[PDB]
């Protein structure tokens, strides 16, 4: 449908891995401590060595995700037979690239490994979401869901991992990256709305949430340490997502005048179209540079909402003679937030299958 | 990749009753 707007979105990289040898430290602990041949388990940690490569270098598809999430789960299955921890007996150098800076960061915890692996699921869930143009219905839906199976990555990551191992892992930087992905959710499931022409209100309040999701985003991005961090990645966020700030305001208020018109509020009308017009006009302005999708949404958004101002103006001018109200004096357009992070059971057996180390007991 | 499914076959219901 001609209403979607299609504007690109953001995805996250994925982190590098480094070394993590962890056989001599497994063999060293079953001979010590379970008083067993260390050769016994050699072929468990072949699978878990042939899995992590797996991980590591992992496809770029939905069936990637499944192998990332085999691998963290089977991850905690190794943690909870044989310590390897921070300041346990069995811990061996865990080496991950920080993604910003480029330069290894490393840690004696299998806990780091387990969280560069989640990390590596909310970065290629945003990838999944953000590579499809989002054509139709289904192709929305499933760009909605990647966004939040992202935002539900980096949420159990800033939760059960709350000490940062790297700065690309920080709360607040984990804080902005939920919040750009539940917004971009907000956004696909914006655009299916459209294309289901649901009630005015409705498409209002959705578009409203957009705007209060990219606005918290915008607030992270504004923070020193994590606009030094990310360098020119926070300016071209900032960028995309301040016009977005303002687009989807307008589309709130360009449905909110359409709610206006079906009760024939015709001075309210004017007014909420007026407002739609002033934010398309700022979302223009802050789109110098942006690619000719952002350009080609906002250009079609305009025959739209200038067209409507112009005739709304026009019919309360000569026909219905309604008060047009000041901005200030109409209640605000409230969110309503119908995405959320989905949640994350790393242990779950339909996603880990069997646990690789069942033997080692 | 069932979890996935359901969470997609959610978006339908969940508009569906906020619309009213």
């Amino acid at each position: 449908m001609e209403a979607v707007p299609r504007m690109p979105m953001i995805w996250l990289d994925l982190k590098e891995a480094g070394d993590f040898h962890f056989q001599p430290a497994v063999k060293k602990f079953v001979l010590k401590n379970y008083g067993e041949n260390p050769e016994a388990y050699n072929e468990e940690l072949k699978k878990l060595e042939l899995l992590r490569q797996n991980a590591v270098r992992v496809p770029r598809d939905f069936e990637g995700c499944s192998v990332l999430r085999k691998y963290l789960g089977q991850l905690h299955y190794l943690q909870s037979r044989v310590p390897m921890g921070s300041g346990q007996e069995a811990a061996v150098p865990v080496t991950w690239t920080e993604i910003f800076s480029g330069k290894s960061v490393a840690h004696e915890d299998i806990k780091y490994e387990q969280a560069c692996i989640l990390y590596n699921l909310g970065a290629l869930h945003s990838m999944l979401g953000a590579m499809d143009k989002r054509v139709s219905e289904e192709g929305m839906k499933v760009s909605c869901t990647h966004f939040q199976c992202a935002a539900g990555a980096f949420a159990y990551l800033r939760e059960h991992f709350p000490q940062a191992y790297s700065v690309d892992m920080s709360r607040q930087i984990l804080t902005l990256n939920v919040n750009l992905m539940l917004g971009q959710a907000q956004e696909c499931l914006l655009e299916k709305s459209m294309l289901d022409n649901r009630k005015s209100f409705l498409v209002a309040r959705i578009s409203a949430q957009v705007v209060d999701y990219y606005k918290e985003a915008c607030r992270a991005l504004e923070n020193p340490d994590t606009a030094s961090l990310l360098g020119r990645i926070q300016k071209d966020w900032k960028k995309l997502v301040q016009m977005k700030i303002y687009y989807f305001a307008a589309v709130a208020h360009l449905h909110m005048g359409k709610q206006a018109e079906e009760q024939q509020k015709f001075g309210e009308r004017v007014a909420y179209f007026q407002s739609a017009l002033d934010k398309l006009n700022e979302a223009i302005k802050l789109a110098k540079g942006q690619p000719d999708t952002v350009q080609d949404a906002l250009r079609f958004t305009m025959d739209v909402i200038g067209g409507k101002y112009n005739s709304a103006k026009k019919d309360n001018d000569f026909i219905y003679h309604e008060a047009v109200p000041a901005l200030d004096t109409l209640q605000p357009v409230k969110g309503a937030p119908l995405v959320k992070p989905l949640p994350v059971n790393p242990t779950d057996p339909a996603v880990t299958g069997p646990d690789i180390f069942a033997k080692l007991v | 990749d069932s979890y996935f499914k359901a969470a997609v076959s959610d978006l339908d219901k969940l508009l569906d009753d906020f619309e009213q």
